[PDB]
RNA sequence: CGACUCUUAGCGGUGGAUCACUCGGCUCGUGCGUCGAUGAAGAACGCAGCUAGCUGCGAGAAUUAAUGUGAAUUGCAGGACACAUUGAUCAUCGACACUUCGAACGCACUUGCGGCCCCGGGUUCCUCCCGGGGCUACGCCUGUCUGAGCGUCGCU
RNA sequence: CGCCGCAGGUGCAGAUCUUGGUGGUAGUAGCAAAUAUUCAAACGAGAACUUUGAAGGCCGAAGUGGAGAAGGGUUCCAUGU
RNA sequence: CAUCUAAGGCUAAAUACCGGCACGAGACCGAUAGUCAACAAGUACCGUAAGGGAAAGUUGAAAAGAACUUUGAAGAGAGAG
RNA sequence: CGCGACCUCAGAUCAGACGUGGCGACCCGCUGAAUUUAAGCAUAUUAGUCAGCGGAGGAGAAGAAACUAACCAGGAUUCCCUCAGUAACGGCGAGUGAACAGGGAAGAGCCCAGCGCCGAAUCCCCGCCCCGCGGCGGGGCGCGGGACAUGUGGCGUACGG
């Protein structure tokens, strides 16, 4: 889990906000490992990732990465997708799978916290007071 | 002091070079609206940033 | 003496001047003024009179 | 008595440098009487020679790069400054080649099934 | 004495220049800007401070190419092309 | 902004109010009081051929 | 009255753009208009004020029947120097008075080129007006 | 502090909503610029019906709408089958068709 | 009788209210919706005949070319400028150019010091000194070359 | 600007209110730490204060002397006002 | 019994827009107001630094911006224009 | 006892490319308070908000059901009206609080892996020739390299094929 990073386990402020251990990042182990890939290759796409071991420490991950550039991948379509520029840096912004796993999306009446595409925009959708011109 | 570095000693020069009064042909001209050099600095009154 | 540009040297000063008046110098002299511009004192060959070329250069 | 761009590029390197020195020993004489008191006339023409200065070095770069640009036409490696500069973004996409080319799966689909121009009654 | 004293002994600065972003906050000891924090990549901001945003935000300065682009973009970035000659 | 600028009327009172205002227009002493010079007009329900 | 969206009737507007023209059209607004018998022989109304042609002035302190050649187009200040209309200074020399070119009528121009294509392109559109309006 | 008679309010105000106002002074502007989008895709699609494809009539679902009776999605393939028409001609002819419909009478 | 003090009024000062003005804001709306290793944003230093700021610009430096325009710019001076063997000014801006820091890129900086390849000079080819030009950052993809392994093998 | 309507950032003596200006105090407090000045002349509209000369004094080499570091940044030097 | 077929991928439109480019408008403010900034304003200045941050619009239609005489060393006056 | 093939690694100022930094109003992913309210206060509230970090585009995200329903059934996403201050949550206190159906704006659908069949049918690069330049493509040749059977391309994807 995520241990909270602060000084001597010091969190001032009210006792609901006090826990230190027992914390949870709200991203998977693999979505964190997509990033890092990414942030080393950031002259590279992540595409997917897989699990291919684990230990009591560690978990190992494999993670598919597509050169945007290379003309094998621009001139292939099905893949041209990957080389447009709203495409770049996806497992930053959680479009691939693992980091979508952690979103809340979905269909159905499990999912209405992601009801506009995602969780901030139910959200502004839900606390917006809508001030019409005729009240 | 006498031990400068080239970029301080620049520096020094552009503000000892902007500091000067305006040319009085400047009034002169249609629609001035400028009297004096506001921007005059003496050593002794304002210190410079470095 | 010139005033030159602040990112000529000492060698630089003295084959231009070698070349742009057609006179030997003997050395150069540099500092930089409180104003920011490089001055040069080039002094000249023993057979070379620098009154004579400052006045064909026209500084007299 | 000044020179113009338009008549200056007829002419060859050669000479279009030797018309930079002349201009430039004038620029310089120009600067010493600047120094010595000198005139009115002087002094204004500092700016006539300046100008004639930038001219022919503008038509000289022109000339330069516009021979730079027919020795390397048909070229597929040019200089990064022939290349064009429109937007970095711009230079990162799809040519349009790559941009329109389709699967056969899609033109098979686009043969089979093109659409279609209709109306329909009332 | 805490005052007039001991501000005669002030006479080692603590910041000189920046060679990024030209302020005096460049901290010799730390080798480091506490205004833009120049050996760090990214540029030192905070949206606790809009005034210190806008101080030094885009458009403060000069904008060389940026005002060429705003006027290339108008014809669609054409290049290449010259006037039709008279 | 959000001053509530805008009033909603009903349609049933702005008809009516298209009505007063018609049927006021043809009153000569209520148009002469709206000041309008209404002297030497042939007919105050003025009405004029299509071809115009 | 005005109906195109994208020229504007504020005040403000209309105000900083004429006095921050730029001097080529500075020339535009400093246009004079010609007497009755040039507005014969071409069939033009207003003319841009030249360098080189004679006016009268009509309105202020120095009108009348008189032909000035103007002798100055000061475009910065929105004013013409007329070749008597002058007054003496303090010391005694003698200074122009600038008027504006809305203020006199041109009696001759300062024909070129230049003029003469201004002039034909001028009445060529008042004629095709003319004659759509027929 | 509650005075005399009156009813028990709970506005829902305690959560900074004045960041969040949508004004509404650019409703006139979206109904000129839908109505201008329309005209254009109207004259686009030059012959073509204006709304678009034909919608199948479908059935309100609940037990308060199901006697009543509005525009579907699409034909279902059942429905295009019976009626003798392609699914991917269907679409280029008009037709909206929806693949995940079915018929249950 | 005067001074002085108070009240009121005329005039004069001090002061900058009021009013009138407005090339500024604020608010709403529309259309676009575009930065960067081909070096951004930002910073520094420079650049005008007389120029400190603001503005503009980059050693071609208050701008070059090109196109449109068509006789000015102007505070002073100067000299242009047959307006046709082409033109002041302004606008536009597609050609050319664009100093030093800066992601900032040979290493480093509150200083400075390299290496490699060409060219010119003193040399009078051999490699020292001077100058000019081009390279020399990190990560990463494809390919290339050179390799390493008591890794897995084949042949001898 | 009046009248009929409409709409407000709509009326000030106070808030140790905000900003600006101005009084009495008041020609008042004060210009009193480290011994000290004086005579003549010159320049000059003008001299207790500037310059020269003469005198009397002080710092008294751990200086009120001669030079630097840091810091300042042209204060340096002439000429003029 | 109903309903879908997870753990791979793409996808326009309707939607958002207190930054930017260019516009238009207003029952808004009218120089202590309106942006901090109508003006050489993120300027002058303050702080080691992070940062803080002003004041400041109006001759006249046209400079025609008071020639000349006179007192004074001049500031400043009296005449004249 | 050396020469080869492969595998796994390394170096290069190797040939050609790509990323970095800015802006950040709108958008995506995280992280994340306390003032405040509860007339005290600790759960709660403020608030998944401020601040902090990362990543984009002219929009973004979402998106073609492991859906809603329980009906005579509807049928991707997104936005508006309404549902609704409701069902529900809550020291059941203060307070918080959606969704479905309905009406509209818009409307558009699809692609792989797998299972199979097709003599790898596939792709990249380097040369040479022609047509071109305006973002560098087409056509042709190569006993020219490489990628690829540890799987490229064509048919095909739950609506069946
Ligand atoms: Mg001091
Ligand atoms: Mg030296
Ligand atoms: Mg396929
Ligand atoms: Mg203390
Ligand atoms: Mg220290
Ligand atoms: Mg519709
Ligand atoms: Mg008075
Ligand atoms: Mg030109
Ligand atoms: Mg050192
Ligand atoms: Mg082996
Ligand atoms: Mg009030
Ligand atoms: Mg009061
Ligand atoms: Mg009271
Ligand atoms: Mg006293
Ligand atoms: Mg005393
Ligand atoms: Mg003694
Ligand atoms: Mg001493
Ligand atoms: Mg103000
Ligand atoms: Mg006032
Ligand atoms: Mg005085
Ligand atoms: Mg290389
Ligand atoms: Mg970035
Ligand atoms: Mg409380
Ligand atoms: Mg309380
Ligand atoms: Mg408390
Ligand atoms: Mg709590
Ligand atoms: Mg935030
Ligand atoms: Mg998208
Ligand atoms: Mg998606
Ligand atoms: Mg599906
Ligand atoms: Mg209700
Ligand atoms: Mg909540
Ligand atoms: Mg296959
Ligand atoms: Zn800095």
């Amino acid at each position: 889990g995520r241990k909270r990073p602060v000084p001597k386990g010091a969190t001032y402020g009210k006792p609901v906000h006090h826990g230190v251990n027992q914390l949870k990042f709200a991203r998977s182990l693999q979505s964190v490992a997509e990033e890092r890939a990414g942030r080393h290759c950031g002259a590279l796409r992540v595409l997917n990732s897989y699990w291919v071991g684990e230990d009591s420490t560690y978990k190992f991950f494999e993670v598919i990465l597509i050169d945007p550039f290379h003309k094998a991948i621009r001139r292939n379509p099905d893949t041209q997708w990957i080389t447009k520029p709203v495409h770049k840096h996806r497992e930053m912004r959680g479009l691939t799978s693992a980091g979508r796993k952690s979103r809340g999306l979905g269909k159905g009446h499990k999912f209405h916290h992601t009801i506009g595409g995602s969780r901030r925009a139910a959200w502004r959708r839900r606390n917006t007071l809508q001030l019409h011109r005729y009240r | 002091s006498s031990h400068k570095t080239f970029r301080i000693k620049r520096f020094l020069a552009k503000k000892q070079k902007q500091n000067r009064p305006i040319p009085q042909w400047i009034r002169m001209k249609t629609g001035n609206k400028i009297r004096y050099n506001s921007k005059r600095r003496h050593w002794r009154r304002t210190k410079l940033g470095l | 003496v010139f005033i030159v540009d602040v990112k000529a040297n000492k060698h630089q000063i003295k084959q231009a001047v070698k070349k742009l008046y057609d006179i030997d110098v003997a050395k150069v002299n540099t500092l930089i003024r409180p104003d920011g511009e490089k001055k040069a004192y080039v002094r000249l060959a023993p057979d070379y009179d620098a009154l004579d070329v400052a006045n064909k250069i026209g500084i007299i | 008595a000044k020179i113009k761009a338009r008549d200056l590029r007829g002419k060859k390197k050669e000479e279009l440098l030797k018309q930079l020195d002349d201009l430039k020993v004038e620029l310089s004489q120009l600067r010493v009487a600047k120094v010595t008191g000198g005139a009115a006339s002087k002094l204004s023409k500092i700016r006539v020679v300046r100008k004639s200065i930038a001219r022919v070095l503008t038509v000289i770069n022109q000339t330069q790069k516009e021979n730079l640009r027919k020795f390397y036409k048909g070229k597929k490696y040019k200089p990064l400054d022939l290349r064009p500069k429109k937007t970095r973004a711009m230079r990162r996409r799809l040519n349009k080649h790559e941009e329109n080319l389709k699967t056969k799966k899609q033109q098979r689909k686009e043969r089979l099934y093109p659409l279609r121009k209709y109306a329909v009654k009332a | 004495t805490k005052g007039t004293s001991s501000f005669g002994k002030r006479r080692n600065k603590t910041h000189t220049l920046c060679r990024r972003c030209g302020s005096k906050a460049y901290h010799l000891q730390k080798s480091t800007c506490g205004k833009c924090g120049y050996p760090a990549k990214r540029k030192r901001k905070y949206n606790w401070s809009a005034k210190a945003k806008r101080r030094n935000t885009t458009g403060t300065g000069r904008m060389r190419h940026l005002k060429i682009v705003y006027r290339r973009f108008r014809h669609g970035f054409r290049e290449g092309t010259t006037p039709k000659p008279k | 902004t959000w001053r509530r600028w805008h009033r909603r009327v009903n349609t049933t009172q702005k008809r009516y109010a298209i009505c007063s205002a018609l049927a006021a227009s043809a009153l000569p002493a209520l148009v002469m009081s709206k000041g309008h010079r209404i002297e030497e007009v042939p007919e105050l329900p003025l009405v004029v051929e299509d071809k115009v | 009255m005005k109906f195109n969206p994208f020229v504007t009737s504020d005040r403000s507007k209309n105000r900083k753009r004429h006095f921050n023209a730029p001097s080529h059209i500075r020339r535009k607004i400093m246009s004079s208009p010609l007497s009755k018998e040039l507005r014969q022989k071409y069939n033009v109304r207003s003319m841009p004020i030249r360098k080189d042609d004679e006016v009268q002035v009509v309105r202020g302190h120095y009108k009348g029947q008189q032909i000035g050649k103007v002798v100055q187009v000061y475009r910065k200040k929105y004013v013409i120097y007329i070749e008597r209309v002058q007054r003496e200074k303090a010391n005694g020399t003698t200074v122009h008075v600038g008027i504006h070119p809305s203020k006199v009528v041109i009696t001759r121009l300062k024909l070129d080129k230049d003029r003469k294509k201004i002039l034909e392109r001028k009445a060529k559109s008042r004629q095709v007006g003319k004659e759509k309006g027929k | 502090a509650p005075s005399r008679n009156g009813m028990v309010l709970k506005p829902h105000f305690h959560k900074d909503w004045q960041r969040r106002v949508a004004t509404w002074f650019n409703q006139p502007a979206r109904k000129i610029r839908r109505r201008k989008a329309r005209q254009a895709k109207a004259r686009r699609i030059a012959p073509r019906p204006a709304s678009g494809p034909i919608r199948p009539i479908v059935r309100c679902p609940t037990v308060r709408y199901h006697t009543k009776v509005r525009a579907g999605r699409g034909f279902s393939l059942e429905e295009l089958r019976v009626a003798g028409i392609h699914k991917k001609v269907a679409r280029t002819i008009g037709i909206s068709v929806d693949p995940r419909r079915r018929n249950k009478s």
